[PDB]
């Protein structure tokens, strides 16, 4: 109730719900232990939505890894209608993010980001950051705050191999 | 002369005294640096408890001698 | 003077101020400068009158009991001169956490961010726990053993608060390693519709990560989780500011067993003839903990024999007996 | 007679007690899991005001207080599960458990067999018996004696009986936790019991903690939970931690029992958890004979028995089966009304027992 | 049927301090014997004491009390002894019943009287000699060694850190133009009877009142003090201890009416005990002083306990080890006497308001 | 263990013998113990055995145990482990204690 009232006063607002399975489950197994507290919560969100009060200067954004412990109520249009999925990047997306990460970074040599992109296949910004630090590790060892082009090629590949 | 008094905490402290000092004077000196009321102090030396009107010379307490300070666990 | 009334506030004509007492009651006092602004900060005990309901004084912070889920051990006694033969697991471990801690400034000038975290899986019974404490000693971190089942509370949120308090103390005590017994109760949430039940565990974890990336550039706190084997978890191995690093424990080799035996043989008597290298060839697919159990069995031979030391033979016979995970004695088949 | 003496005792007790109540009334007033002196007028800091509760707090960092001897007040008092601490007015015992388990000081069942379990007994003897009798031997060698023992083959093989017997001889406590009961389905409850069992264990050191059945709890961990392996692994993983995490060896013993050998994990096998594997599985012909001979000594018997012959009819046994042959042989005699046992009876009892075991 | 319980002293009202002290002294064999055989015609050893006659009367009254204990008079009332003690030592006549008193103070004064009457024959059985090393904390070339300090007991200092008697005994051996000097005692001569005082009673500053430290301090049944001795004396005492241990180990390896059979068994047990005493004695050092402990080891034989807030309140008792059966202990709760086991004795280490050890008596190993 | 059939011979023998020894015949429904959630059965079983030994001599009559009559080589999850916990609890109490007739059991199937 407080969260909504304050959203209206302090509108525009993003209401960000971190991993929705606990206020928007499906039931454990159809059974209950504590999964009725989950239902008590969940009816309140559906009620505000269905209500006379309408979402347009208060926006709610739900986040969860998996859509397989969202409730069917939510998956039905009119309690969520917009569903953004997090995709594989373009070749273009990877380049921009490599360039951006190495811009704040100190380096010997102009870097060819274009090779770096080839050396991935769909790395989003977090994966790209692991590659940056990896290069940096051989630079702490090489007793420097700079990195070569040479480091960067090796670095992106070692991170790719250790996962997907 | 300088003598020693092993307090209740197990620690030795030093005291400056005269062979002419009485046990009452010494207890007063102990109260000064330890804070224990003379009427609560029981001093032992060589297995004897020291009496109030006697003096250090009476007991033959020379420099560097060690007195043991103890209180009391009344009962009956 | 105590007994006094404290108040645990969580709140950040003339001006009105709301105080939340731990007797779970909201009270009116004015904030017109009769009651100063600097006597309110969230998350904190502030000192309120019993029957006059007004903040005279502020008392130190506290929310629940202090160190309720945490064990505090300021600086383990162990070293990498006590734990040794684990050398390769020392290399991995040093590159992920120790170097970002030491050379924090260097990471700032370089202008990358610091990874703060590693996740280890792979077998202990080699001195995994022992290595963790070693790193703790070397960096001069405060070692905090935080048990994942204690959070996992059946009560509301309180567990979430515990995760935040851990960071809060960890940041004050910095350097720090938060060493997490289990991974089964900040994890194991599955991908099915039983991830509903396993909420408490998703929430403790999420917060600890959200909080690390919050402060990724600064290396103050380390997080280490330990298990026998890697479990199902939410993605977190893909990001520097989370638990980036995924470190494997392999098994020992002849050089490693032999160092581990030389550490063993200081502690206890020997007849000073015993050749670790030779015994190491004689043991196949032994781990560190199991070389330590051979030393005990070598002593059980000795105990029966009426010897107070051990000869080579005494150790050979020790290996033949069970250590309960692997024992070399095979020569039967007709 | 019996009545006057009981009243005389009441009268005497009571007068002391009435006086003592009034004194307790005038001041306005050990296990414990938090301290709670709900007032504290008497007693950084230079006086105690300690009260550990959600709804209020009184906090002083400094314990001790050899005068007044602290305590009193709204009584639960001693050391805290937050470490503010009633340090040393009336005996704290390191956060001491109010959650019980079954204690059997000196379990009574002495030496069911000593022949034909000859090796298995001797294993127990080195680990458990001798380190209580002489700690100095163990110390001088510089070894630490097996922390944990796994006993295998079927349970109730006379596995229990033997364990109990060494515990009697040393005057040591049996601390029984039964794996199956722990199983709750409420958040964290099982693992909580495990921590308090070890805190309690350290206090009570010289004890055999008996953990019944590892088929029951900790039977898998390869699932990565399931709701019923998730509390169960939580309890399990917690219980190992405590063991390698150190409890004293050569005092506290943990003994595990298992019927079947497919539940075991690499986590479980390792030292600092299991070091010994003692057999109670399948003995020899010479061995079966000794255990038969041993139960029938106590019995009257009429002549013509050779143990060897009785032994012969077993193609494979467990210790449980043997105990059944002597006792069953006695029953055929009692039906006929007899005190003695005969070669015929023993044969008759072998035939029945083995055949039922089959399938 | 035949074994008679030892008898105790009736409490006259706050006189358990005396009763507990008398049971402990009675347990000290050599002292008991010299009191039981005291003849007033023998005078005193120290006739330099101006109050000689009253010390002699104290001994006479103790002998009468001891005769009543030995010859078990189901209850002994020490009325005349108390009156005598009060004449000699008026502190014990303080009122407010008479006031409860510190058993340590009584013990000390009784020791003084027994030393006056019996002389060295008494006091040599209890004497501890020290070698004292005196070093300027500011200069470790300024070193002085004295050999002339002694006492008749050791003090076990108890603070918040103290958990075992050894801890407190070690602290008790050390103490601290002008400078701060460390004064460090090591023992150069051990007595056959070793008295240990737990320092429990103290003057509380906060309340200006007598108080008591309740802390649990574990004492051993078999005390070894080798680490408190000078290096030279330890070498001598450890050599003896190792021979005595060999005897102990060898020992542990190995128509009449019912009344007559009991009395024969008592005679047999006394003979066997005497034969083992002779075996230990073979290993005593050649130049042992009268009253000196052969080794650095002692067995506990008695404990005086107190329960209460301070030395002028509560109750004193004695726990006394049986003279033949080393596993058997007697509880003397004034005139109420009972048999207790070793676990009850261990519990006397203290903690909280429980009855706890105040004075411990140890007798040398092999004696 | 009695095996026969209800109202035919199993039940008759049990009434008759129990009455002859003048012990409280205390009737447990095996299947109903059956409670299908992790907490209910092993306690139910413990609570039975406890009250019986106290107020001895006493008959624990376990009527128609058919459903914890499985044993499994490996235990996993809640769906196999529940059943096995109940079975194991009976087995351990027997193995744990010994009684010559503080507790007598008739098992029936």
């Amino acid at each position: 109730r407080e969260m909504f009232a304050y959203a209206k006063e302090h509108e525009p607002c993003i209401i960000f719900m971190d991993e929705v399975d606990a206020i928007g489950g499906r039931r454990f197994s159809e059974g209950t232990s504590a999964d009725r507290e989950i239902q008590r919560t969940l009816m309140e969100l559906l009620t505000q939505m269905d209500g006379f009060d309408n979402l347009g200067q208060t926006k709610i954004i739900m986040a969860t890894n998996r859509p397989d412990t969202l409730d069917p109520a939510l998956l039905r249009p009119g309690r969520l209608d917009r569903k953004v999925e997090i995709p594989l990047p373009n070749e273009a997306g990877r380049l921009e993010i490599f360039k951006i990460h190495t811009a704040k970074v100190k380096k010997t040599g102009e870097f060819d980001f274009e090779a770096a992109v080839k050396m991935s296949d769909g790395f989003n910004g977090a994966d790209i950051r692991n590659c940056a630090t990896e290069a940096g590790f051989f630079a702490i060892r090489d007793d420097r705050d700079h990195i070569n082009p040479d480091d960067l090629m090796k670095a992106v590949r070692k991170v790719a191999e250790v996962k997907k | 002369m300088q003598i020693f008094v092993k307090t209740l905490t197990g620690k030795t402290i030093t005291l400056e005294v005269e062979p002419s000092d009485t046990i009452e004077n010494v207890k007063a000196k102990i109260q000064d640096k330890e804070g224990i009321p003379p009427d609560q102090q029981r001093l032992i030396f060589a297995g004897k408890q020291l009496e109030d009107g006697r003096t250090l010379s009476d007991y033959n307490i020379q420099k560097e001698s060690t007195l043991h300070l103890v209180l009391r666990l009344r009962g009956g | 003077q105590l007994p006094y009334l404290v108040a645990n506030v969580v709140e950040v004509v003339g001006k009105a101020a709301v105080v939340k007492t731990s007797s779970r009651q909201t009270v009116f006092l004015p904030m017109v400068g009769l009651v100063d602004p600097d006597k309110l900060k969230p998350n904190d005990l502030v000192g309120v009158n019993k029957d006059s309901y007004l903040i005279l004084d502020t008392l130190p912070s506290e929310f629940d009991s202090r160190v309720k889920a945490m064990e505090v051990d300021e600086k383990p006694t162990e070293t990498y001169s006590d734990v040794g033969g684990l050398d390769k697991q020392i290399e991995e471990l040093v590159e992920a956490i120790v170097l970002p801690m030491k050379r924090a400034d260097k990471f700032k000038d370089m202008g990358i961010r610091a990874p703060k975290g590693a996740l280890m899986y792979g077998p202990p019974g080699t001195g995994k726990t022992l290595l963790a404490r070693a790193c703790a000693a070397q960096t001069n971190a405060t070692f905090l053993k935080l048990a994942a089942p204690q959070l996992v509370q059946m009560y509301i949120g309180e567990g979430a608060k515990l995760v935040r308090d851990a960071f809060a103390l960890a940041k004050e005590k910095a350097p720090t390693i938060i060493f997490i017994d289990e991974l089964d109760a900040i994890g194991t949430k599955r991908f099915d519709s039983e991830k509903s039940g396993d909420r408490e565990v998703q929430r403790t974890m999420l917060e600890l990560l959200n909080q690390l990336d919050g402060f990724s550039s600064d290396d103050r706190v380390k997080v280490l989780a330990a298990t026998n084997r890697v479990d199902v978890l939410d993605p977190a191995l893909l990001r520097s500011g989370r638990l980036d690093r995924k470190i494997e424990f392999p098994l020992p080799s002849e050089d490693s067993r032999a160092q581990i035996l030389q550490i063993h043989s200081r502690k206890m008597t020997t007849d000073d003839d015993i050749n670790w290298q030779e015994l190491a060839r004689s043991t196949d697919e032994f781990n560190g903990a199991q070389l330590k159990a051979v030393t005990v069995e070598a002593g059980m031979i000795a105990l029966r024999n009426g010897q107070s030391s051990v000869k080579h033979e005494d150790f050979v016979e020790g290996i033949s007996e069970v250590q309960a995970r692997k024992s070399k004695s095979v020569s039967f088949y007709a | 007679l019996k009545q006057t003496e009981n009243d005389l005792k009441d009268i005497e007790a009571r007068i002391k007690e009435k006086a003592g109540v009034k004194e307790s009334d005038t001041g306005l007033a050990h296990p414990l899991q938090v301290a709670r002196c709900t007032k504290i007028i008497k007693g950084e800091d230079a006086k105690y005001v300690i009260n550990l509760k959600q709804i209020a707090k009184f906090v002083v960092g400094l314990g001790e207080r050899v005068s007044p001897t602290d305590i009193e007040e709204g009584m639960r008092v001693g050391v805290d599960r937050s470490k503010y601490n009633i340090e040393l007015p009336l005996p704290p015992r390191i956060d001491p458990s109010v959650t019980m388990m079954t204690v059997e000081e000196k379990p009574d069942v002495t030496y069911s067999d000593v022949g034909g379990c000859k090796d298995q007994i001797e294993k127990l003897r080195e680990v458990v018996e001798l380190p209580l009798l002489s700690p100095e031997r163990f110390a001088t060698l510089g070894i630490d004696p097996p922390k944990g023992i796994l006993l295998y083959g079927p349970p109730g093989t006379g596995k229990t009986l033997c364990a109990r017997a060494v515990a009697n001889r040393t005057d040591a406590t049996f601390i029984r936790v039964i794996g199956s009961e722990l199983v709750q389905k409420y958040v964290g409850e099982g693992a909580r019991m495990v921590r308090e069992l070890f805190e309690m264990a350290r206090t009570k050191k010289a004890c055999i903690i008996f953990f019944d059945e590892i088929d029951a709890v900790g039977g898998a961990r390869f699932d990565d939970g399931a709701g019923g392996d998730n509390e169960v692994q939580r309890t399990m993983l917690e219980l190992i931690t405590q063991l390698d995490g150190f409890d004293p060896r050569g005092n506290i013993k943990v003994m595990f029992a298992t019927n079947r050998p497919n539940t075991l994990d690499p986590a479980l096998l390792r030292p600092g958890r299991i070091d010994r594997k003692v057999e109670f599985s399948l003995p020899d012909l010479e061995g079966r004979a000794n255990i038969f001979r041993i139960h029938s000594k106590s019995m009257s018997v009429e002549r013509g028995i050779r143990w060897e012959l009785i032994s012969r009819l077993c193609p494979n046994s467990t210790g449980a089966e043997l105990r059944s042959v002597c006792t069953e042989a006695g029953m055929f005699a009692i039906r006929a009304r007899r005190k003695v046992a005969t070669e015929k009876d023993f044969l008759k009892a072998v035939d029945k027992v083995i055949s039922g075991y089959k399938k | 049927q035949f074994a008679q319980l030892p008898v105790g002293f009736k409490n006259m009202g706050n006189t358990c301090y005396l009763n507990a002290t008398l049971q402990a002294l009675y347990r000290v064999n050599d002292l008991r014997d010299m009191i039981l055989n005291y003849n007033p015609s023998q005078g005193v050893s120290n006739s330099g004491a101006q109050d000689e006659e009253i010390h002699k009367q104290i001994v006479i009254e103790m002998k009468r009390c001891f005769e009543n204990l030995q010859n078990k008079f189901k209850s002994v009332l020490p009325v005349v002894l108390l009156n005598t003690l009060r004449k000699c030592y008026p502190q014990f006549a303080e009122r407010d019943f008479y006031k409860q008193q510190d058993a340590e103070e009584l013990f000390t004064q009784l020791f003084h009287s027994m030393s006056i009457v019996f002389g060295d024959k008494f006091s040599e059985d209890f004497r501890i000699q020290f070698k004292t090393t005196i070093k300027d904390t500011a200069n470790d070339n300024d070193i002085t060694v004295k050999e002339n300090e002694s006492d008749s007991k050791l003090q076990c200092h108890i603070s918040g850190t103290t958990n075992f008697m050894r801890n407190g005994l070690l602290e008790g051996l050390n103490e601290k133009a002008n400078s701060i000097y460390s004064v460090e005692k090591k023992i150069s001569r051990l007595p056959k009877f070793l008295t240990v005082q737990y320092v429990r009673f103290f003057w509380k500053r906060s309340t200006n009142k007598k108080s008591k430290i309740l802390r649990k301090v574990v004492f051993p049944f078999q005390l070894d003090v080798a680490d408190m001795l000078t290096p030279e004396y330890a070498a001598e005492k450890v050599k003896v201890r190792d021979e005595l241990r060999k005897v102990e180990k060898e020992k542990n390896e190995k128509v009449m009416t019912p009344r007559e059979q009991y009395e024969t068994q008592v005679a047999l047990n006394e003979s066997e005990k005497d034969q083992w005493l002779e075996e230990y004695k073979k290993h005593f050092p050649p130049n042992l002083e009268k009253g000196e402990n052969p080794s650095c080891v002692y067995n506990l034989i008695g404990v005086i306990t107190h329960q209460g807030a301070n030395s002028e309140s509560g109750h004193y008792q004695a726990f006394i080890r049986d003279e033949l059966d080393e596993n058997k202990w007697y509880k003397f709760n004034d005139d109420k006497v009972s048999v207790v086991e070793k676990e009850k004795i261990e519990s006397l280490a203290g903690g909280g308001e429980s009855d706890s050890a105040l004075i411990l008596m140890y007798k040398g190993f092999g004696l | 263990i009695l095996y026969g059939a209800p109202g035919t011979g199993k039940t008759l023998l049990a009434k008759a013998v129990a009455n002859q020894t003048s012990a409280t015949f205390l009737r447990i429904v095996g299947s109903e113990l059956i409670q299908k959630y992790l907490g209910d059965g092993p306690r139910l079983c413990r609570q039975i055995f406890k009250v019986a030994g106290e107020n001895a001599p006493s008959i624990v009559f376990i009527d128609e145990i058919d459903a914890i009559g499985t044993k499994r080589y490996d235990s996993n999850s809640g769906g196999e482990r529940e059943i096995q916990r109940t079975m194991l609890e009976l087995l351990n109490q027997l193995d744990g204690f010994d009684d010559r007739g503080d507790v007598k059991v008739i098992m029936a199937t």
